[PDB]
């Protein structure tokens, strides 16, 4: 019962983590969960399938109702951006939504999408090395700042490295 | 002062625009002036391109609202004249004219508005062939065409729209068989999700004049060919014919969901104008027909609930009456039960955008259109709550 | 069996009529289960067994239709399209040569219908051109004093003679001739009026 | 496209069809008769362009795309895009 | 499309 | 009602100007300054005299009873009479 | 004579005609339709630039600094170019924006190459300058020699490894001149005697182990606690004055090594603004504090490697990166989050060195890794009053 009101609270934090970063559905969430914090009963084991059970029955689907106006953002997700990088910025902008298989069709849908842009990037990077550290302009700007062509070239690869993974 | 040079210049293409506008300026000054329960706003009917044209839906224009494609099936009447013809009309100025004419090549149905654009057309036909009608040129002709491959637009769309707003505008084009090929609204190349539905047995699913529940998400109910209702998607694994509404009498020809909700309960319901003629309701997490309303006289094909008021209908017959019931305030009368025309079978009634007017699709040409006043978004929520709930219970005692 | 302009015959899938029955097929035997017998029940389990690929038969036919009517309105662009029309109708009649073969039906199918896309952008897109160059030929007599329109014209032909080089087509010397027959003639009329002001 | 253009536009109360004259005074489109409409098109436009004059020097933007001159029995209406100017007479009914 | 068709009309037979 | 019936026109659809006209377009009611509303008239009503002139070089029995120019910027409705040669300034709304 | 007009402007007739005037407009619509349309129809400001094949013929653009003293006359230290032996190393060089020509006004060059040069505090004649070889090199530009006049020796107790970042501290009363090598020695100059340094120690860790410097900065108002851009990682704060001078502490949030770090002031009276940020070849730039270890987020450019951050105190927060692709992506961190606000790549691919705000206004200062000095400005992008926004934006973004 205690690994529920454990989910349940850090649900629910994360929610208003989301929804606030994201007046309207403010009320909303706080209506949902004050009425659920009184069906859980403070607590009734004995009755978990009541408190529990119920508070599911009825934060289920008006947290589904808010999930909707997310839906709407879930649209946005391609909705705002062209590449990977700043779609992964408002990916790991909804950390609540990981919890969530319903977020993952919409995932699914730009899986595509992402993997390809990934590999754009990742094919960027395989031009950038194949111009080796003599050729490219980190040589100069290398030796520039005092640095052997040793040291140059290994830094440059452990920061292409580090970017890569 | 001659003509020679002059009609040169009009059998060049510099008058494409120029004839457009005047046009529009001439059904500007087309009501003509001096100096010195339904209201039936206007017949929509042209004289040559309505006239043995079936017509395919009725589309509403989300920008500039009163507009509609008066998209129409070629009849088997006019085998020569272009297949497909798709008309726009200005339901405000009481113009006995279209105000653009959009004629294809193929059978139009379900031809739909290019949404946020009022300079072009665009939308789905008998070869699922989703073709291009530019507004700003006289081309009547689809000035792009959709690809009639095998895996690509194939079957009869008879659902070509958007999924939400412009935000993810999905232009699925639901067809006759679950070929689902989603699009946006300008580009006409290849289809944005090219893919196909899938069905518990025998996958051709003829889907018929389908809609969404209240919320408008990718879940779309089926019109399908045998009754036994279902819903699916076409974005990832969600494009499954299989939730299955078993309990109707013939093939699914009218289906339309709850609108959005203003004025009365959530209700994720849909009511089934279909050939079993005892038009029935359902919800979306039903499997049974939560109310079945009176036995029509023949063929039914069209219903279509009000965005104004998200819970009543106007369901049809196969002998031209247009059945427009209210649910929240009646169960077993309707409104105004008119007889639409003489008695052919309806073929759609489509609620306009701006809500509270009837456009029963006619035969063939012709689109009475039933304007009302009494059809209001009456604050009725528990009771359109209970409606279906009782209703919700007496479908399986 | 087609009588028309060029003198030739169409090609139409039969399924045309056909999907009436197996549409019948779908109804009654997933609705109800109809009294429906074995040897339709057969014959067109094996037609809607590829109903979908029928019906796309039948819409490329709509396409090979709609362009090959206008194929023969004007020979030039026959013989425009030709050389990728070879690949295109060479698959084509490939598809027409196998009959009765449910192994090699569905791929031809495909063959059919990018082929027949293909085939319908080029007739399309070269027709709406000559169109408009027809309407230029009855629109083209507004004119005096100019020799940036020749050089224009010739830089016109040379881009269409490069369009011919990039979809390299059999019968390419013989629209380079009827480009050069509309160079002869917009330009002897044309220049009919230059060297009046001549 | 003239033809669907012009019928459904003679469709009207009384549209004598499409007669356009040109921004020179010359009926650049002639549904009816060449003399006829040639001299009515052409005197219309000469004072159309004074009209245009008198209208763009009192409504500095006013595109003479719509222009109902409704005389004692007809109204020769003016209904183009600015350059061109149709010719059109349909009598105020 | 004469040519042609007249020998895809001979594959067709 | 001379000012009731100016505020109970001008009221209307965007009516940036409209007086019954005296003659020659100037009379001491003056709905705006004296460019649009006098001079303005003025040119109005000689210009459309010349109108009435160009049916009349048409047909010399029309003279003219109204004019309407509904564009992008004005709904210019003007109406000749025995007295008045209306003036109209509006706005398309 | 035209028809004062009294007669029949206020008689019934009149009455009668404005009558029909409402008449003929509402019968002219009496069909009451609009004009119902139906589809009727009816920042970086880049200044000029300076550069002159005379002396920057295929060179690398060292460091900049505008004048700290006149308005708009910055300096160039420039670096080699081996392909011309004959040539001095390091050639400094001058410009005059407010002048408007194009000639390098000055043209000063000592034997090694100037790694590192900048104006001199209150010496309105002077250039001092730091160099490959270590030894520090000091200008005069009313002398017309062509050599600077007092060169640092090469003993011990001055620099044997090129100085990066040497500058002067205070004011009239309150400078110094205080050059760090990378070998990890500060010394204390005076402008007048050169010959041995005024104040001078090392820079050492806890650890005896060198500080590699790179760009250090001082911050608003030389409390001595200068920020010194190591070689890679482990920035410091470094005192000057006490036994606890030098090294401070070790705050690491980056392992690309370091290329430059800065400091700011005020808001308006508002913040306190010791915040500084840095760069390095991680191609990510983090915001500091003197109180943070591993603080605010680390902005990051791809496809770029980062050699600089310059931030005018003029706006508070309008800060400018540079990259190894010919790009100048700036930014302000109140209107955007982590996007370039005016942002603009540069012609070609010049691997632009080093970038300054030109100080007490606005525009900025251009070096690539190739001799050529560009001049952009942000003209729109004006110093906003009451410009608090950044400081609620940092502190909510340090709560996370």
């Amino acid at each position: 019962r205690l690994d529920q009101m454990r989910k349940f609270r850090r649900q629910h934090e994360q929610l208003r983590a989301v929804i606030v970063r994201v007046a309207n559905a403010i009320e909303e969430v706080n209506l949902a969960y004050e009425n659920v914090k009184e069906v859980d009963g403070l607590d009734v084991s004995k009755e978990g399938t009541e408190a529990w059970e119920a508070a599911m029955k009825r934060y289920d689907e008006r947290i589904d109702r808010v999930e909707t106006r997310i839906t709407a953002r879930l649209r946005d997700q391609l909705g705002t951006a062209k590449n990977a990088n700043e779609m992964f910025r408002i990916f790991s902008r909804f950390n609540a939504l990981f919890v969530r298989p319903h977020i993952r069709g919409a995932i699914r849908e730009y899986q595509t999408q992402l993997i390809q842009r990934v590999k754009d990037d990742i094919e960027s990077l395989h031009d950038k090395f194949k111009v080796q550290y003599p050729q490219s302009q980190a040589c100069k700007m290398s030796h520039v700042r005092d640095l052997p062509p040793v040291s140059g070239s290994i830094i440059w690869a452990k920061q292409i490295d580090r970017q890569l993974t | 002062l001659t003509e020679e040079e002059k009609q040169q210049i009009l059998h060049s293409e510099e008058f494409l625009s120029f004839f457009d506008h005047s046009t529009r300026i001439v059904e500007r000054a087309l009501s003509e002036q001096i100096n010195i329960k339904l209201s039936l706003n206007r017949q929509f009917f042209d004289e040559r391109w309505s006239k043995h044209r079936v017509v395919s839906c009725l589309d509403w224009s989300s920008q500039y609202p009163e507009l509609l494609v008066a998209s129409y099936n070629n009849n088997e009447d006019a085998p020569h004249e272009p297949d497909g013809v798709a008309l726009v009309w200005n339901m405000k100025y009481k113009k006995t004219t279209p105000e653009y004419v959009f004629h294809c090549q193929s059978a139009v149905m379900s031809a739909t508005f290019a949404k946020f654009h009022p300079n072009l057309v665009v939308g789905g036909t008998y070869s699922g062939q989703i073709v291009l009608w530019d507004n700003r040129s006289n081309k009547r002709t689809p000035v792009q065409r959709t690809p009639l491959s095998a895996a690509a637009h194939t079957h009869p769309v008879y659902c070509v729209n958007v999924v939400g707003t412009q935000n993810a505008h999905n232009l699925i084009s639901i067809s006759t068989d679950g070929k689902i090929c989603s699009w946006s609204l300008d580009m006409l190349s290849h289809p944005q999700d090219s893919m196909e539905l899938v069905h518990k047995q025998s996958k051709a699913v003829a889907v018929t004049s389908m809609s969404f529940p209240v919320g408008d998400v990718n879940n779309f109910v089926v019109g399908s060919e045998e009754g036994s209702v279902y819903t699916a998607c076409r974005h990832g694994s969600k494009a499954g014919i299989s939730e299955m509404f078993e309990g109707h009498q013939g093939p699914i020809t009218g289906i339309h969901c709850h609108a959005a909700v203003g004025a009365v309960d959530f209700s994720h319901l849909f009511v089934t104008s279909s050939f079993d003629w005892t038009v029935k309701l359902w919800s979306t997490k039903n499997n049974k027909p939560l109310y079945s309303f009176e036995d029509n006289a023949g063929y039914v094909y069209d219903v279509m609930w009000s965005p104004t008021h998200p819970a009543l209908f106007a369901c049809v017959d196969g002998m031209g009456r247009l059945d427009l019931w209210n649910l929240n305030n009646d169960t077993e009368v309707p409104t105004a039960s008119i007889s639409v025309e003489g008695n052919p079978a309806l073929n759609r009634v489509r609620w306009t955008h701006s809500g509270r007017e009837i456009a029963v699709g006619d035969s063939e040409g012709q689109i009475v259109i039933y304007d009302v006043g009494e059809q209001i978004a009456v604050p009725r929520n528990d009771e359109w709550a209970r409606f279906g709930r009782t209703l919700a219970e007496i479908n399986a005692n | 069996v087609r009588g028309r302009t060029g003198n030739v015959l169409k090609l139409k899938v039969n399924f045309l009529p056909e999907i009436i029955t197996l549409s019948k097929e779908v109804r009654n035997l997933k609705w109800l289960g109809f009294r429906v017998p074995l040897a339709i029940v057969n014959k067109a389990h094996q037609a809607n067994q590829l109903y979908p690929f029928a019906i796309s038969l039948i819409e490329s036919v709509r396409t090979y239709e709609r362009t090959c009517e206008k194929v023969e309105e004007r020979n030039t662009i026959s013989l425009l399209v030709a050389g990728l029309k070879k690949e295109v109708q060479a698959l084509i009649a490939e598809g027409i040569a196998l009959v009765w073969e449910s192994y090699k039906l569905d791929p031809y199918v495909q063959r059919l219908a990018e082929t027949v896309f293909n085939f319908q952008e080029k007739v399309d897109d070269l027709l709406i051109i000559e169109e408009k160059i027809d309407l230029e030929v009855r629109s083209l007599e507004t004119c005096m004093y100019d020799h940036k329109t020749f050089s224009e014209i010739l830089n016109r032909v040379q881009k269409a003679v490069d369009d011919l080089n990039l979809h390299s087509y059999s019968n390419l010397p013989i629209w380079v001739n009827k480009l050069d027959m509309e160079i002869e003639r917009i330009l002897g009329v044309r220049l009919q009026a230059g060297l009046r002001a001549w | 496209e003239v033809e669907e253009t012009l019928k459904r536009l003679q469709s009207q109360k009384g549209v004598q069809g499409i007669i356009v004259v040109n921004t020179e005074g010359i009926p650049i489109k002639s549904t009816m008769d060449n003399p006829t409409t040639t001299q009515y098109a052409s005197l219309m436009h000469s004072f159309i362009l004074k009209a245009r004059s008198t209208v763009r020097d009192i409504d500095p933007q006013n595109d003479l795309t719509f222009l109902r001159i409704r005389s004692k029995k007809n109204e020769i209406m003016v209904a183009p895009d600015k350059d061109y100017f149709l010719i059109v007479i349909q009598n105020p009914t | 499309v004469f040519l042609m068709k007249q020998q895809s009309l001979l594959a067709k037979q």
